[PDB]
C-alpha cells in the first residue's frame, strides 16, 4: 500500500557457512510512506582499494506463541505439513 | 489486449547501411518494450529492454528509443552477422504481446 | 551454465491433450516467474502463459485461455504446460523462458530454452 | 564517477527463520493466529559470497548476512534502476543511515569505495 516496511534482528554467531537453527523474531525498524513500486533489488558493498542470504516471502498462516513477556518465542507454519 | 505492430514487414540492406525498424503499440506502454533478434533455427535473443537499455554483450552499433506507442530500433552500421528477424514485445500489461517481426535481408 | 530444457513434444490428434515440461538448472528457478511462448512454422512468436515465482497467479493468452493450464514444481526445478482440446492451429515449437521484465516478474536476465515441437494431426 | 569492475547459485535451509512481529499491539501468554507474508519454514534460501547480481523482489524479501567486517552497507530497491523511474536507495555510513528516493541513474555495478 505504498509503505516500505523494514524489520530486523541482530545476534552474534559462532557457525560458519550457514544460518543457525532455533527461533528468533525480528522487530519493526522503520515504516516509510514512499509510494513507489519495487520489482528488483541489489546489495551495496563496501570495497577497499562475508556472505548473505536471500529468501522470498509468501502469503502463509502462522500460529505465534507470545510468552509471558510479550516476545514471540515459537511458531507453527500451518501450510508446512499435516 | 494491447496489440503490437511493426513496419516495414521486411527490408533489404547492405553492409555499412543504416537500418531502421519501427515498432508500434496499440496503446501507451511508457518505455516498457523489449527488442529481440532471432536467427533461423534458434531461440530469440534480447538486445534491448525498457526501450533504450542495452543488454550486456550487445555491440554498440545497436540502439533504440521512443515512448508511448512509438518505438524505433536502429542499427547504425549493418554487419553481415546482423541478418535476422527482429521482434518487439510489450510487457506493460498482461497478457504480454509480441509484434509480427521485421525481416532483414542482405542486399 | 544456465539451461532450460523442454520435453514432452511429439504428434497428437485433434481434440487430444499433451503435457509439456521444462527442466531448469544453473539459476534460481524458484525466484523467478516463468513464461511459455510458441512459434508456428514460418510464423512469428506468440506469448502463451505466465506463472509467478510462488506458483500462484497464472495468466493466459485468449487463444489458449480455458484450454491450457500452467504450473510449476519448485522442488524439482521444473515448469509445466498442460494442454487440452488441441487443434491443428496449435502446431508449433513451444519454448520455456525467463523473459526480462521490470513490472511483473522482476527478471533482470533473459533466458530461453531450445524448444520442443508439438504437432496436431 | 562510476567504475566497471554468472555463477551457479548455492542454497541453504531456513529452518525456522525470518519470523517477525505482524503488528505493534502488545500481547502476552497467548497463541495468536495471523496471515501475512512470511518466509516458509525449511525453504531453500539462496546463498551468495560478498557475486552481487540484480535480484527480483517478488512479494518481499528476507535478507540475512554473516560478517565481522561491515562489508554490506545497504541496498538498492526499484524497478527500472535508471533515471526513468523513482528508486529507493538505502545506505549506512559510520554515523547514520541515509535513505533517499530519486530518479537515480545508477552505475552498472554500484559500490562504495573505501580508502
Ligand atoms: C505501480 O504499480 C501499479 C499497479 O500495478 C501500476 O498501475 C502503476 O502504473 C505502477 N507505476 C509504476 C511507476 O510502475
Ligand atoms: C520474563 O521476564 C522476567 C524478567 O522480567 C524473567 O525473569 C523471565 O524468566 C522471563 N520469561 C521468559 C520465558 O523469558
Ligand atoms: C529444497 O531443495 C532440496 C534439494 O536440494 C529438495 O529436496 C527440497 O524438496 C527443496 N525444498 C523446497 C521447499 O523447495
Ligand atoms: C563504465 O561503462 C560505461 C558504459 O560503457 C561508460 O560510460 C563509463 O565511462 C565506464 N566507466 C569507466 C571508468 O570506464
Ligand atoms: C553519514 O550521513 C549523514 C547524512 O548525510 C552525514 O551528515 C554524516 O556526516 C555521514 N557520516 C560520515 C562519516 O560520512
Amino acid at each position: 500500500d505504498g509503505y516500505f516496511k523494514i524489520y530486523s534482528k541482530h545476534t552474534p554467531i559462532n557457525l560458519v557457512r550457514d544460518l543457525p537453527q532455533g527461533f528468533s523474531a525480528l522487530e519493526p525498524l522503520v515504516d516509510l510512506p514512499i509510494g513507489i513500486n519495487i520489482t528488483r533489488f541489489q546489495t551495496l558493498l563496501a570495497l577497499h582499494r562475508a556472505a548473505y542470504y536471500v529468501g522470498y516471502l509468501q502469503p502463509r498462516t502462522f500460529l505465534l506463541k507470545y510468552n509471558e513477556n510479550g516476545t514471540i518465542t515459537d511458531a507453527v507454519d500451518c501450510a508446512l505439513d499435516p | 489486449v494491447i496489440w503490437m505492430t511493426q513496419s516495414p514487414s521486411s527490408l533489404s540492406a547492405s553492409v555499412g547501411d543504416r537500418v531502421t525498424i519501427t515498432c508500434q503499440a496499440s496503446q501507451d506502454i511508457r518505455f516498457y518494450l523489449n527488442w529481440y533478434q532471432q536467427k533461423p533455427g534458434k531461440a530469440p535473443k534480447l538486445l534491448i529492454s525498457d526501450a533504450s537499455n542495452m543488454e550486456t554483450g550487445v555491440p554498440s552499433r545497436f540502439s533504440g528509443s521512443g515512448s508511448g506507442t512509438d518505438f524505433t530500433f536502429t542499427i547504425s552500421s549493418l554487419q553481415p552477422e546482423d541478418i535476422a528477424t527482429y521482434y518487439c514485445q510489450q510487457y506493460d500489461n498482461l497478457p504480454f504481446t509480441f509484434g509480427p517481426g521485421t525481416k532483414v535481408d542482405f542486399a | 551454465e544456465v539451461q532450460l530444457v523442454e520435453s514432452g513434444g511429439g504428434v497428437v490428434q485433434p481434440g487430444g491433450s499433451l503435457r509439456l515440461s521444462c527442466a531448469a538448472s544453473g539459476f534460481t528457478f524458484n525466484s523467478y516467474g516463468m513464461h511459455w511462448v510458441r512459434q508456428a512454422p514460418g510464423k512469428g512468436l506468440e506469448w502463451v502463459a505466465f506463472i509467478r515465482y510462488d506458483g500462484g497467479n497464472k495468466y493466459y493468452a485468449d487463444s489458449v485461455k480455458g484450454r491450457f493450464t500452467i504450473s510449476r514444481d519448485n522442488s524439482k526445478n521444473t515448469l509445466y504446460l498442460q494442454m487440452k482440446s488441441l487443434r491443428a492451429e496449435d502446431t508449433a515449437v513451444y519454448y520455456c523462458a525467463n523473459l526480462k521484465d521490470s513490472r511483473y516478474s522482476g527478471s533482470y536476465y533473459d533466458y530461453w530454452g531450445q524448444g520442443t515441437l508439438v504437432t496436431v494431426s | 564517477q562510476c567504475v566497471n569492475l554468472q555463477l551457479p547459485p548455492a542454497y541453504t535451509n531456513s529452518f525456522t527463520r525470518g519470523v517477525y512481529y505482524p503488528d505493534k499491539v502488545f500481547r502476552s501468554s497467548v497463541l495468536h493466529s495471523t496471515q501475512d507474508l512470511f518466509l516458509p519454514f525449511f525453504s531453500n534460501v539462496t546463498w551468495f559470497h560478498a557475486d552481487n547480481p540484480v535480484l527480483p523482489f517478488n512479494d518481499g524479501v528476507y535478507f540475512a548476512s554473516i560478517e565481522k567486517s561491515n562489508i554490506i552497507r545497504g541496498w538498492i530497491f526499484g524497478t527500472t534502476l535508471d533515471s526513468k523511474t523513482q528508486s529507493l536507495l538505502i545506505v549506512n555510513n559510520a554515523t547514520n543511515v541515509v535513505i533517499k528516493v530519486c530518479e537515480f541513474q545508477f552505475c552498472n555495478d554500484p559500490f562504495l569505495d573505501v580508502y
